[PDB]
């Protein structure tokens, strides 16, 4: 599997984020994060570099080449969906970065390095950066960098933007509300979508969860993991025991068999913002964020940089867009209680997006 | 499904 490091990192990141946010809706693009952090890693040296390699799961020496190849695959023209990943480097106009870093970053990340005036016009630069991301995401991520995130000490902002719009291979019927069980003391009504279709469905006994694949048109699918636990979300077991080995066997090998499935899932939309320094530090990436210990001499031979924060913003809008059967003997997948979901690029086996839906 | 994300790493001078 040519995306294994990114998937290992995605699951560990999810777990660490789940300590910060144990029960509420969560949604992120681990692909986006990995690509941003690979650009930052290119610039790192010494212990900073060593820690980043461990954390990003590169140790589990042609890392940048892999990113370019994965990125080409994800960006490959299809008529089946819109899917775009783009990297961008914004640099202080008066700073002098290593020519080899600027060259190699463009070569492997296509980040089109661009000068901006953090030193004297940090707020305008913040705005320019946000506006760039806004465009790349078709308006969906309008203000990536919050107020106060960039200042006269900022020297570089490394950015990835990812955009996906697809239709289901088979449309859902909008049921024209069902109680969604939020926790043992709360049910909330949600708009359900229904589909009866030939679909891959299985059960992961180690995680006590059903798994369902809902394909988009083209080689992207959403996988849903639905526990069948606790008095809270019902996800504790799944979230703590999920691993690469456990998941990959079911998403990417052929443990799932096709059957006629009656599927009920909510129509939902999430928008989540994270600041990942604390999470990343907790994962083992300490020196990068340590103003006195960081080594980014790959980016500048003056060795006068550190990573102050990693801002992530992600959103998803899930809806219906894509006779005479009355038996109900076979499989049901009724997502009326919390579940994990991920959007998988099937060719690369990369996880593009990963989330927990728990609260309508 | 429409989905999107931005990620920004901020490098600061010391």
């Amino acid at each position: 599997d040519l995306c294994v490091a990114n998937t290992l990192f995605a699951l560990n990141l999810f777990k660490h984020l789940a300590k910060a946010s144990p029960t509420q809706n969560l949604f992120l693009s681990p692909w986006s994060i990995s690509s941003t952090m690979a650009m930052v890693y290119m610039g790192s040296r010494g212990s900073t570099e060593d820690q980043m390699a461990s954390v990003l799961q590169f140790n589990e020496d042609k890392i940048h080449s892999s990113f370019r190849s994965l990125s080409s695959a994800i960006n490959a023209s299809t008529g089946n969906y819109l899917l775009e990943s783009v990297n961008k480097l914004f640099g202080e106009k008066s700073a002098s970065f290593r020519e080899e870093y600027i060259r190699l970053c463009q070569k492997y990340y296509s980040s089109e390095p661009q000068a901006v005036d953090f030193l004297e016009c940090a707020e305008e630069a913040r705005k320019k950066i946000n506006s760039w991301v806004k465009t790349q995401t078709k308006g969906k991520i309008p203000n990536l960098l919050p107020e106060g995130s960039v200042d006269g000490d900022t020297r570089m902002v490394l950015v990835n933007a990812v955009y996906f719009k697809g239709k289901w291979k088979t449309p859902f019927e909008k049921k024209l509300l069902f109680p969604f069980r939020v926790n043992s003391a709360q049910r909330t009504p949600v708009q359900m979508m229904y589909l009866r279709e030939k679909l891959n469905i299985g059960y992961i006994e180690d995680l006590k969860a059903q798994i369902l694949e809902l394909p988009y048109a083209g080689d992207v699918s959403m996988f849903l993991l639905l526990p069948d636990a606790d008095v809270s979300t019902g996800l504790e077991l799944l979230e703590s025991e999920i691993t690469y080995d456990k998941l990959n066997k079911w998403t990417s090998k052929d443990k799932m068999a096709e059957d006629e499935v009656e599927v009920y899932i909510p129509q939902f939309k999430l928008e989540e913002h994270y600041e990942l320094r604390s999470i990343l530090r907790s994962m083992g990436m300490e020196d990068a964020f340590n103003k006195g210990r960081a080594n980014f001499s790959g980016m500048s031979e003056r060795n006068d940089l550190f990573l102050s924060e990693v801002f992530h913003q992600a959103m998803v809008d899930v809806n219906e867009e894509g006779t005479g059967r009355t038996g109900h003997g076979g499989p049901q997948f009724v997502a009326d209680h919390p579940f994990l979901f991920l959007i998988m690029h099937k060719i690369t086996n990369c996880i593009l997006f990963f989330g927990r839906f728990s609260s309508p | 499904t429409e989905a999107a994300a931005g990620d920004g790493g901020v490098m600061t001078g010391r």
